[PDB]
């Protein structure tokens, strides 16, 4: 084409590496700042886990830790999904896997439920026929326990109150600081973990419909920070990544496009030069 | 046109203005004119005099002690591009600039000046005065940083904005359309009638709005307005 | 009704550019959008069918005041036929008036013969 | 010729429908090569989709290519092209493999082709 | 002076995503945008009214070492132009030596000066 063209497509490839670039800075701190809130909960999380886990004997003085429930009453999901874009495949895979387990296993619309975090998730399930509930499209970008409490006490309480057979959950896991990992756990009833030391119920009052009824709900609704943070740090991983990979292809077309514009000024230059002494010459 | 208004100067002591069509169209005849005569052709086809014949023009309009010749010069733009001769070379003669915009006139904001390629000269504390010069100043950097803003917001969302960048936004908006104005020529276009306002209530309205005792008025009635009464007339007119 | 149309077109074509990376950003841009459409949908025609200026007129109009805002973007097109063929059986007094005075007629009748005509127009 | 009183309605709109579709996907491919597949909308998804495969099946084999290549040329009537055009445009393949469009005569030959190779 | 000079205005505008400004990023970059600011604005200068070197060597200096740390921007240049009234009548023996050896003065003396005018300040 022209210089003009190719002038053009280089400057909006320009604009477009610088917007990148300042995108990818941002999210560095990001990173980093979603990996110091997350280890600011985790002796609290191991403090409850140690308790739940030294009164996990049991003995079936217990609700929810029942395992059976009414067949298929409602099949929940929980699926943490971010408020915005630019992340890659951050939202499309876990929405992928979502799709697939619902239709080859809960394939009737009312043996299922699915709650979800993030509006692009509640775009897709409004996009496409599925059941959504408990729908949230704002969240902090450094989130505490508090900001979604009465979401997980509701997710906790539908299972609480009979509403649900069981409830499943999916979310990308924060593997490493470029890999992640979609994540399956079948949430709720609950299942067996790790062992810790206390066995004895030292507490004096220890009765387990006592403990337990009161104890249970808030395990449940430690999964803001069981979850959502890690979710956090995937989707910053998530933007970094795709940040660096659109600025090196910005890079290579910027590359391509000026290695183009030398050999359209250079037979521009020669025109003009030609011309001008063409005519000089004859006349 | 220039010897005409040279005997209003030297003879009879006036004070001239001189008023140019298009200076585009001197150096298009100019460059015509060396063509037929047969010379070579300069850089993308101009005269090779063009420096020459455009410094000859504007060199005759000056002041002297019997008088002065002001001369105000519409300038013809090829294709957005500002590195063709003509206009780069009358850019070195030149006190004041003015650039005017298609965006800016498609947004019904005319005259259409673009406020932050206009530079002037004259722009300076021991000229105009202290105050005028912050006043500008400021209205500068707070349209500069409203331009700034918008493309983040293009990507971002407003809500996630800091609440000043708001504020900035908030009066930026206000700034903006009170730079149009209402022309007495325009009448032939839309029927409203136009105005003239003085530079000390021009900087004042603009001290003002900047100051923040306008934030509740509704963008839409600062629109050509003329003095700074005349948006809170509207906006009573509007009933807000 | 070109003045409202001049700016619906120019805030439309300044949105297209940044469709790459914000969406959804707000009710504004939302609504912006869907203007821009409806006009971009309205402003095509097809070859050697000439339109009269009152048809002209009336359809902008129509198309400027919202009444479209509610016509999913893709059945402008038949919309725009039926409603000439509807303003040719009924609205002839309108027609009229503009051909006659060069003007816009009154706009309670002409909001009540849009009105009239979106209550028996067929959406697909 | 390429009129709706020479050609027909039919074949007048799957014409100006198909160079629509590559016009997007032109239109497209700047932000594609920038910031890849994974920012499009749901729109665009299907617009490239169609689009690849529309113009991989805009190919065709010839008879005096069978010199260069195996494969024996086609003849494919325009009945037959634009029954295809059309239903590619229709939705009706968009689960069969991209390369299965290459170098084939109608739209059957599409899915003996995606037939013979996987599934 | 010049290398920590050169190196903190490398380090200020140089590196630009100490430019473009999306976040806040404040925990390790805050120091450097500050002394970089202020950096910036020792170096502006007024039409004309060219300053002589040995009056440049100690503005340099005091900028190098950490005496404005606590100075505010919108004050560092009434903070200079202070410094250098406040030199004419004081650091005349820094002034001699910066002369006549072209180095620097003791840093005992060249220390105390700053040290007493910075008390001799106002901040507003």
């Amino acid at each position: 084409a022209s210089l003009r063209d190719i002038k053009t497509r280089i400057n909006a490839t320009k604009k477009t590496s610088q917007i990148t670039k300042a995108m990818e800075m941002v999210s560095t701190s990001k990173l980093n700042r979603a990996e110091q809130n997350a280890k600011s909960f985790v002796p609290y999380m191991e403090k409850i886990q140690e308790v739940v886990a030294n009164v996990a004997l049991g003995a079936g003085g217990a609700s929810h830790p029942m395992l059976v429930s009414r067949p298929v009453k409602k099949t929940g999901y929980l699926v943490i999904t971010s408020d915005r874009g630019l992340a890659g495949a951050y939202n499309s895979n876990v929405l992928r896997l979502v799709y697939q387990t619902i239709q080859k296993r809960h394939a009737s619309p009312d043996e299922y439920a699915i709650i979800v975090i993030g509006r692009v998730g509640l775009s897709f399930f409004r996009k496409r026929n599925m059941p959504v509930i408990l729908d949230i499209t704002r969240l902090p970008d450094q989130p505490s326990f508090a900001d979604i409490k009465e979401i997980a006490r509701k997710t906790v309480g539908l299972f609480a109150d009979g509403t649900f057979d069981e409830l499943y959950m999916y979310y990308n896991h924060y593997v490493s600081a470029i890999q992640q990992e979609v994540t399956e756990r079948k949430l709720l009833p609950l299942t067996d973990l790790a062992e810790n030391k206390q066995r004895t119920v030292y507490e004096f009052e220890p009765s387990q419909e006592e403990i337990l009824d009161v104890l249970l709900p808030q395990y449940a609704e430690s999964l803001i920070y069981g979850a959502l943070l890690d979710a956090k740090a995937s989707e910053h991983a998530a933007r970094m990544t795709a940040m660096k990979n659109a600025t090196d292809n910005a890079n290579e077309l910027i590359r391509t496009l000026t290695l183009s514009y030398n050999r359209a000024r250079q037979a521009a230059i020669t025109q003009e030069i030609t011309e001008i002494v063409a005519g000089a010459n004859a006349l | 046109g220039l010897t005409m208004a040279e005997y209003f100067r030297d003879e009879q002591g006036q004070d001239v203005l001189l008023f140019i069509d298009n200076i585009f169209r001197f150096t298009q005849a100019g460059s015509e004119v060396s063509a037929l005569l047969g010379r070579m052709p300069s850089a993308v086809g101009y005269q090779p005099t063009l420096a020459t014949e455009m410094g000859q023009l504007q060199e005759r309009i000056t002041s002297t002690a019997k008088g002065s010749i002001t001369s105000i010069q519409a300038i013809y733009v090829p294709a957005d591009d500002y590195t063709d001769p003509a206009p780069a070379t009358t850019f070195s003669h030149l006190d004041a600039t003015t650039n005017l915009e298609r965006k800016l006139a498609e947004m019904g904001i005319y005259p259409a000046v673009d406020p932050l390629a206009s530079t002037s000269r004259a722009l300076a504390p021991e000229i105009v005065g202290e105050e005028h010069y912050q006043v500008a100043r400021k209205v500068q950097q707070t349209l500069q940083r409203y331009k700034e803003l918008q493309d983040i917001i293009a990507i971002l969302g407003m809500d996630e904005l800091s609440d000043e960048d708001k504020l900035v936004v908030h009066r930026a908006r206000r700034i903006q359309f009170f730079l149009s104005q209402n022309f007495h020529v325009a009448e032939q276009f839309t029927g409203q009638p136009g105005s003239y306002v003085p530079v000390k209530e021009t900087v004042r309205g603009f001290k003002e709005i900047l100051e923040g005792k306008y934030d509740h008025l509704p963008e839409d009635a600062f629109r050509l307005v003329g003095r700074i009464e005349e948006v809170v007339e509207k906006a009573k007119a509007m009933g807000v | 009704v070109a003045g409202t149309l001049r700016l619906d077109l120019a805030a439309y074509r300044e949105l297209e550019a940044f469709a790459q990376f914000g969406s959804d950003l707000d009710k504004a841009t939302q609504a912006k959008l869907a203007r821009g459409a409806r006009t971009v949908e309205v402003l095509k025609q097809d070859l050697h069918q000439p339109i009269p200026v009152e048809k002209q007129v009336l359809i902008i109009y129509a198309l400027t005041r919202g009444f479209l805002d509610d016509i999913p973007v893709e059945d402008v097109r038949r919309f725009e036929k039926e409603f000439y063929l509807f303003l040719d059986q009924n609205g002839q007094h309108l027609l009229e008036h503009i051909r006659t005075t060069k003007d816009l007629p009154n706009e309670d009748d002409l909001n009540k013969a849009i009105e009239a005509f979106k209550k028996t127009f067929v959406v697909s």
